[PDB]
RNA sequence: GCUAAACCUAGCCCCAAACCCACUCCACCUUACUACCAGACAACCUUAGCCAAACCAUUUACCCAAAUAAAGUAUAGGCGAUAGAAAUUGAAACCUGGCGCAAUAGAUAUAGUACCGCAAGGGAAAGAUGAAAAAUUAUAACCAAGCAUAAUAUAGCAAGGACUAACCCCUAUACCUUCUGCAUAAUGAAUUAACUAGAAAUAACUUUGCAAGGAGAGCCAAAGCUAAGACCCCCGAAACCAGACGAGCUACCUAAGAACAGCUAAAAGAGCACACCCGUCUAUGUAGCAAAAUAGUGGGAAGAUUUAUAGGUAGAGGCGACAAACCUACCGAGC
RNA sequence: CUGCGUCAGAUUAAAACACUGAACUGACAAUUAACAGCCCAAUAUCUACAAUCAACCAACAAGUCAUUAUUACCCUCACUGUCAACCCAACACAGGCAUGCUCAUAAGGAAAGGUUAAAAAAAGUAAAAGGAACUCGGCAAAUCUUACCCCGCCUGUUUACCAAAAA
RNA sequence: UGGCUCCACGAGGGUUCAGCUGUCUCUUACUUUUAACCAGUGAAAUUGACCUGCCCGUGAGGCGGGCAUAACACAGCAAGACGAGAAGACC
């Protein structure tokens, strides 16, 4: 008699399941004694808007432009742009040792950092 | 009703392709070759029957002796299914006794 | 609508900047770490017996303390092999008709263009 | 259709890739290797051929092993290959009386063992046929190290293999740290067993604990590519200084 | 931001912050009579009354002071030709109430004279078609069906 | 999307169309019309070229193709091959007519050299600088791609920036300086925000 | 749903073969019926009138850089010749072929109302010769082809004969013939190189005489009127 | 001339060869598809039975890793139905196929979808133009049953002999099956189309080949041996066993709740009497409103009462104020 | 789970009907939290005396509502339910359906498609004189009568769907 | 261990006094429903084919001997079609 060939929401059930299942909405707080909800402000996202005035870009190109080759942003191309310049630099200068690769970019480790890599700690 | 109203298209048939103008070659390749090919050993098919004929019971309880390991669940499961039933036909049931 | 392409655009646009960016962020990750991915995962068999990607969350207690967690189980008892066995045999079956049916497909275009041949 | 190959042969097939492919080859080998266990529970005729009574004649006789279930409480202890038979039997033994279901099981007893060359004390279930064999074998160490798995037919008697084993390779000072005198008279009386590190460390592991310690092995953290760049860079730079 | 991983927030952690948000909303007209100061959007599902509230004061500077959000069920009896049910999507609806005091409208989108034609077209289909319709007339009927072509 | 059933048959209307969708309904299962199969790199029929017809109504005649399918190898040419057809036809109207084409096929057709007004057989070989071009078996020449009119029916050349497009210079003026940062904290440097709040380490499993 | 747009954003559009209609209307002067008797005035008039208009030079000069081997002094005679075969075709109704000899807007006017019916139409003698009253040409490049329109003259002898779906005779008589004065446009798409002259429409001058009345008595039904509205003269 | 009829593809079947798939972002063991808190919680254990033995009870073939032969031999067996080796000998192997099906066929499949069931589970039907539909002026004629064009005139298994002539004259006890014998008032059939039911070579017989030898290892042979031809059906029970699924109805129980006007009475398993629970009698209904109802009349209605919610006991069983009651509208043993 | 809200429809089948036709198809719109769900730091240590107007009195079946010592703790209004002529019975089914008020309504609905008044059939009302003489039986209907025999102490329970009993 | 009785109670099985009444002597009148006709929608069981009579006989609408007999629609009737009707019961 029961319909399961639909989707499961909150609509459906009793008032336990209608006011349990939520929605996909992120939490943003939690319920101490009395059913009182204690809001997080740290919790709740903060929209890092900037200053668009004096912006020179517009959402569509021009079509008078010259259509350049498709070339993917690889590991390797990306530290020949960065770092191999300093350390040929420094090569050249004479005073290299794999003990400088902190002050050469390298981040040992992720810890102690406000944006992780693996695994990453900030959103889109 | 059950019948066409119209024509089926003509049917042509090559009786010069390869297939028909090569067929029956090296069917006497014992007789002429000094006996060192069987006319069995032309046999394209089933491993199960090649140079062998015998009855339905007969090639099902073959064809479980050679790939039955090889065959999948249930076909195997249809093969002893269908050995039991002709087993007990062949064995219980007739005219003749 | 006016104009239903300037919709399109723009998604298509939206888009490629994300690729960009993402791009920029997976090069970075991979001269930093190597790692190829951002979020950590572990291949396992679920309860079912079929190897899945599982993606780790995120929680506050070490997972041996997890109750919920520890209540999901990441094993397969013997009973799942024949079912995999018949799994398997369902799509072998699925492509040997799937590559009879193309043999038989070039078959008849053969014979209905007689220049293909030639 | 048919399979390309046998399904008896898919474990075989499954072991020759993947994480089961990279394993020690002989521990590959002692997991391939099936010798039949000793005879428990039937008697062997002796002899391939004997001449039946009835006719007179010279026939072909062979010795058909007789099912054994072990229960998973087996593992605990050292019964020495006896366990739980399951069978059938004839009401007094009469073929025309009806047939009853029959479980025979051996006898248990906890007893206190002391191994030398691990210098500790275990209270096992045993068996008499298991005290029997250890009295033969003039010792624990000397049975458990002299009695393959297929006659321990105990996890717990592999461990206590393994256990000897890497003691022996290692020559453990821990063995009597203050007795160097009685450490190498021990070693030297189990010196027979003699048996390389790296071969010992697999002795007695099932296949998912050997999969598991190869993972472990194998689990390593990869490496920056950030490192490799600037080797091969550094690389390329000295071969350049170097043609210069 | 959606379809996403929210880090774990722990006490005296740092603050959340989000750079590139996915979520896009519809400014829509009402169905119902509402207050001036009252706005309807059509936001996405995992979208919250607080930001919603923080997304238009920051990205479009609107003063908002009260946000209800209310989820809208999508009728599920539609059924193409295999008799399946074809299900319309669920969304969030929410109203939002200005600040300040100021009063929003929903103006014409389409104005008929914008949509009438102020410069001149000339597509030649149709000036073939309406020629053709102007200069072909009905039949007299004192000819009774005798074609008019014949000049005799 | 594209919802296309497996043995959807394609037509003079685009796909997709009114006509299209009233021509072939979702639940219309007609029987799959078989087309010789042709490469993509093996297919030389493209728009705006003139093309002779071979066989017809009217046979030896030239006309420049208007219209392409390459899902049944289907060349239309303009004013070429042509039946007449009534259109705005209503319960008062007797119509209007009009001519309308029919499909042609790649062998119904032949390629003529622009030359020499004769239909000749063309094959796929490469210039000195390696660019493709298509050279016919007597009088070997070159004959390129003819100019066709884009799909979407912009015309740079008469292209004028709007109040919303990018301009040419500031689109294709480089300010990307590569570095080992994220955007995050590039965007959250150049804001000046402070966050001094380090993050405690979390379980992931 | 509305055929009048083919589905937009297409890169194939409609060919079109001929103009809706003339592009600039010919008045014929009153009193024609008397010139044709007048044949030697006629003849003179014309030549009066093609010296006089310089548009009809203009566009003969435009017709002649098109085709440079075109005639104006053989055109009469070839365009009776298409006019008698076109209305040949009728009798047989061989569409295939009057399509290679009328236009797709002269089509309509000859097929629509003789769908189904006979038509025995037979030419019988000439009265005048045949003469090029005006030339005109489309504008240039109005949609990418150029048309041209030439209006000639015909005063024959013709005989009609229409019979209803069950062959009973419902319009003219099969022996008699009569005289017939009417003017002939013939249309052709110079840009196309395969197009043709053909025959494009016909001229009712507004001091045409009556045409012959038909057999039967045809009774034209009055306003109906509801209930609440009253008869109104 | 209406309903209709025809229309060939989708794909499927058997082989050979070859060892197959499984992270776009997010969610998914809690009430799956649910961003985010202290636990201990863990798998291994002979299959049975139908059936054959004309009952049945010991017993009764079930791939176990090389085709052929040894050989249906040695052996086993209520020595019976039947079961049945080994030593020994050794065999070739080039996927790109078909004296397979063509929409009631071939996979169930357009799809495990619609739909049915609480669940495990069960499980479909169908499509047809054309080169072009941006030619709809198009995919014309005829054809099962059923009707219309076009009701009927004494009398009779409806026909036959006939006749100038439809009837009128004479003769004539429907078909299959089962019983000795049936028109029998013994069973089945409204009609049409499609589908639907005799499978095996021991011996003998016929025709070839060779011949005291035959056969392309093995077997037979006191004219035999080798090869071919030709003989052994379909549907239907009550049942039995194994493994899953069911206490949202109902039987009983557990947790914590709710309802019972008015009068007499007395601190009542008291009386009258609403809500409410039940169903003695009558009538209607009997493909019904209802796979158990309606109207009247009835017992109880502060109690061993009635009832909403969640949970528990599961079939070699539960539960039962024992009716062999109830366990999801057929319980002497559910599905 | 959108299922008589708005617009349009070659529409046309809801046991009939339809032009606004409509409980059918396509498109658009909607139900906004204060009501309700979703709660609670730790370790020890407290908690004999019903309810019934709780005062009388009277009880038995013995009951449905309580903390403190210390440590830690100051951020706050997020998420979800909200429509309807609706659920379980194959149906727009005379059936089944908990609770609070209204105790006859201030809310909610229509037994008759039109005609005639044959038979038989169902329900109701009225009836001269008699009053069970009908019938296996005072079954039904009318009136508001008494007493006895058999069985079981009594209230209660049982064959959901032919037996309510003496079981 | 065995046998009797007592008040109250009962939709339990029989009986009785009086009243009561259409249960009956012997039915009648009226109303509603049903019904019949008109208009709309529109099933099921059943069905070898039927051009489907009576009496007597034989083994009965179909056979034998007599008799009867233009065709056809509507409303009742339930003697027959062992009315499939209607299923059950007995060996
Ligand atoms: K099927
Ligand atoms: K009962
Ligand atoms: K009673
Ligand atoms: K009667
Ligand atoms: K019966
Ligand atoms: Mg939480
Ligand atoms: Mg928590
Ligand atoms: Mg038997
Ligand atoms: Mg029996
Ligand atoms: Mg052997
Ligand atoms: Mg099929
Ligand atoms: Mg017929
Ligand atoms: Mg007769
Ligand atoms: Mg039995
Ligand atoms: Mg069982
Ligand atoms: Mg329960
Ligand atoms: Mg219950
Ligand atoms: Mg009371
Ligand atoms: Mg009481
Ligand atoms: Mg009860
Ligand atoms: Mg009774
Ligand atoms: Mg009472
Ligand atoms: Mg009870
Ligand atoms: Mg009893
Ligand atoms: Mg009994
Ligand atoms: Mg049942
Ligand atoms: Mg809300
Ligand atoms: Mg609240
Ligand atoms: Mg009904
Ligand atoms: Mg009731
Ligand atoms: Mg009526
Ligand atoms: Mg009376
Ligand atoms: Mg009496
Ligand atoms: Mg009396
Ligand atoms: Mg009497
Ligand atoms: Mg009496
Ligand atoms: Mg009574
Ligand atoms: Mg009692
Ligand atoms: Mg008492
Ligand atoms: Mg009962
Ligand atoms: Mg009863
Ligand atoms: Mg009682
Ligand atoms: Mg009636
Ligand atoms: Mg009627
Ligand atoms: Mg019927
Ligand atoms: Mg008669
Ligand atoms: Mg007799
Ligand atoms: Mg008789
Ligand atoms: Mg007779
Ligand atoms: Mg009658």
């Amino acid at each position: 008699g029961a319909d399961r060939m639909s989707k499961w929401t909150s609509k459906r059930g009793p008032r336990s399941f209608r006011g349990r299942k939520g929605r996909g909405a992120k939490g943003i707080g939690f319920l101490t004694s009395g059913w009182r909800f204690v809001q997080i402000k740290e919790m709740v996202p903060e929209f890092v808007v900037p200053d668009l005035t004096g912006f020179k870009l517009k959402p569509y190109v021009s079509y008078l432009a010259p259509e350049s080759e498709e070339t993917p942003l690889t590991a390797a191309q990306l530290f020949s742009e960065a770092v191999a310049p300093a350390i040929e630099k420094d090569f050249k200068d004479g005073t290299f040792d794999p003990d400088n690769l902190e002050k050469y970019g390298f981040e040992p480790t992720q810890e102690g950092k406000l944006f992780q890599l693996y695994p990453r700690n900030f959103l889109r | 009703i059950g019948i066409r109203l119209t024509l089926p298209p003509p049917k042509v048939v090559d009786r010069w392709n390869e297939k028909r103008a090569m067929f029956g070659v090296y069917d006497n390749i014992g007789i002429l070759g000094n006996f060192e090919k069987h006319p069995k050993e032309l046999i394209r098919g089933p491993i199960w029957l090649r140079g062998w004929k015998g009855n339905e019971l007969q090639r099902c309880i073959r064809k479980r002796k050679m790939v039955g390991s090889r065959m999948f669940a249930d076909d195997l499961h249809n093969l002893n299914k269908r050995i039991r039933y002709l087993y007990k036909h062949f064995n219980r049931h007739g005219k003749f006794r | 609508m006016p104009s239903p392409e300037r919709l399109d655009k723009v998604v298509d646009s939206m888009d490629a900047l994300d690729k960009v960016v993402q791009e920029r962020e997976d090069a970075l990750r991979l001269l930093q770490t190597g790692q190829e991915r951002a979020r950590p995962g572990a291949w396992r068999r679920d309860i079912f017996g079929r190897i899945i990607w599982h993606k780790f969350k995120q929680w506050v207690i070490p997972w041996h303390l997890n109750k919920r967690y520890n209540r999901k189980r990441f094993f397969a008892l013997p009973y799942v092999d024949h079912f995999l066995r018949l799994e398997r045999e369902k799509r072998a079956r699925i492509k040997a008709r799937k590559e009879n049916l193309e043999r038989k497909k070039a078959k008849i275009l053969l014979k209905k263009f007689p220049h293909l041949a030639e | 259709p048919l399979h390309k190959y046998p399904v008896w042969l898919w474990k075989r097939l499954q072991l020759r890739e993947g994480i089961c492919s990279r394993l020690p080859g002989h521990y590959l080998r002692s997991l391939e290797e099936e010798r039949t266990p000793t005879p428990v529970h039937y008697r062997p005729h002796g002899a391939k051929f004997k001449i039946n009574p009835k006719n007179g004649q010279r026939e072909r006789v062979e010795d058909v092993p007789i099912p054994i279930y072990f229960p998973p409480e087996s593992q605990r202890g050292l019964w020495g290959g006896e366990g739980w038979i399951l069978g059938q039997i004839y009401a007094n033994n009469d073929k025309l009386s009806k047939r009853l279901k029959k479980v025979w099981k051996p006898q248990l007893f906890e007893r206190e063992f002391y191994s030398e060359i691990l210098d500790k004390k275990f209270t096992v279930t045993v068996t008499m046929r298991t005290l029997d064999l250890i009295d033969e074998a003039y010792g624990l160490d000397f049975y458990i190290l002299k009695t393959p798995k297929e006659d321990l037919c105990s996890k717990f008697g592999m461990d206590l293999k393994r256990g000897m084993l890497l003691r022996l390779a290692r020559q453990d000072p821990q063995l009597h740290p203050e007795d160097p005198e009685r450490r190498a008279a021990i070693y030297d009386k189990y010196k027979e067993f003699a048996i390389p590190e790296e071969e010992a460390e697999w002795v007695g592991l099932t296949l998912e604990e050997a999969i598991e310690k190869q993972r472990l092995l194998e689990e390593k953290d990869p490496v920056p590519l950030f490192k490799i760049y600037v080797a091969e860079l550094i690389q390329q730079l000295q071969q350049q200084a170097l043609s210069e | 931001a959606r379809n996403v991983v929210y880090p774990l927030y722990r006490l005296g952690g740092p603050q959340l912050r989000v750079f590139r948000t996915n979520f896009f909303i519809q400014l829509v007209r009402p169905g119902v009579a509402q207050p001036e100061d009252t706005v309807q959007f059509r936001i996405p599902m995992e979208m919250t009354r607080v930001d919603l509230r923080n997304y238009l004061e920051g990205i479009y500077n609107v003063p908002v002071a009260a946000v209800r959000t209310r989820v809208q069920h999508g009728s599920n009896k539609r059924r193409d030709h295999r008799n399946v049910r074809i299900k319309k999507p669920d969304y969030k609806v929410a109203y939002v109430q200005l600040a300040h005091g100021q009063t929003f409208t929903f103006p014409d989108l389409f104005p008929e004279k914008d949509e009438s034609p102020e410069g001149s077209a000339a597509d030649d289909l149709y000036s073939m078609l309406e020629e053709e319709r102007q200069q072909r007339q009905s039949s007299d009927p004192r000819r009774g069906g005798v074609p008019s072509w014949f000049g005799l | 999307k594209v919802t296309l059933p497996p043995h959807y048959r394609y037509g003079m209307s685009p796909p997709g169309s009114v006509a299209d969708k009233r021509k072939n309904p979702p639940w219309i299962r007609r029987r799959p019309v078989v087309v010789e199969p042709i490469s993509d790199e093996d297919w030389y029929l493209f728009c705006g070229d003139t093309v002779e017809i071979l066989e017809g109504k009217d046979a030896g005649k030239q006309g420049k193709v208007v219209q392409v399918i390459r899902q049944r190898n289907w060349v239309v040419v303009g004013g070429l091959n042509t039946h007449y057809r009534y259109i705005g036809k209503t319960m008062d109207y007797r119509g209007t007519m009009i001519p309308s084409e029919a499909p042609l096929l790649h062998r119904q057709v032949k390629l003529v050299d622009p030359m020499d007004r004769k239909p000749t057989e063309i094959e796929w070989r490469f210039t000195e600088a390696g660019e493709r071009v298509r050279v016919s078996t007597r009088s070997g020449r070159i004959i390129p791609k003819p100019e066709f009119p884009r799909a979407d029916g912009i015309v740079p050349e008469t292209w004028i920036d709007g109040p919303k497009d990018t301009s040419v210079e500031d689109a294709l003026e480089r300010t990307y300086v590569p570095c080992l940062k994220t955007l995050q904290e590039e965007v959250m440097e150049a804001m000046g925000i402070k966050e001094t709040r380090k993050y405690k380490k979390v379980y992931w499993y | 749903a509305g055929l009048v747009i083919p589905p937009e954003k297409s890169d194939r559009s409609i060919h079109l073969a001929c103009t809706a209609g003339i592009f600039d209307a010919y008045v014929p002067p009153e009193g024609d019926a008397r010139i044709s008797s007048l044949s030697k005035e006629g003849l003179i008039e014309r030549t009066e009138r093609m010296k006089k208009t310089m548009a009809s030079q203009v566009s003969i000069r435009r017709i002649k850089d098109y085709d440079a081997n075109f005639k104006i002094k053989d055109f009469p005679e070839k365009a009776k010749d298409i006019f008698i075969e076109a209305h040949l075709c009728l009798n047989n109704s061989d569409h295939d072929r009057l399509h290679t000899l009328v236009t797709e807007h002269c089509f309509p006017d000859m097929t629509w109302d003789i769908k189904y019916k006979t038509v025995r139409w037979s030419f019988v003698e000439s009265l005048e010769p045949s003469h090029v009253v005006q030339v005109r040409c489309s504008s240039m490049m109005n949609q990418g082809n150029v048309y041209g329109q030439i209006t000639v003259r015909m005063h024959t002898r013709q005989t009609l004969a229409i019979y209803d779906r069950f062959g009973r005779l419902m319009y003219g008589q099969e022996d008699v013939p009569k005289d017939v004065l009417e003017y002939v446009v013939f249309e052709k798409q110079l840009t196309n190189p395969y197009g043709s002259w053909r025959m494009h429409t016909k001229i009712v001058p507004p001091w045409a005489p009556p045409k012959q009345p038909i057999l039967k008595t045809v009774m034209i039904p009055g306003p109906q009127l509801k209930p609440e509205e009253e008869y109104e003269e």
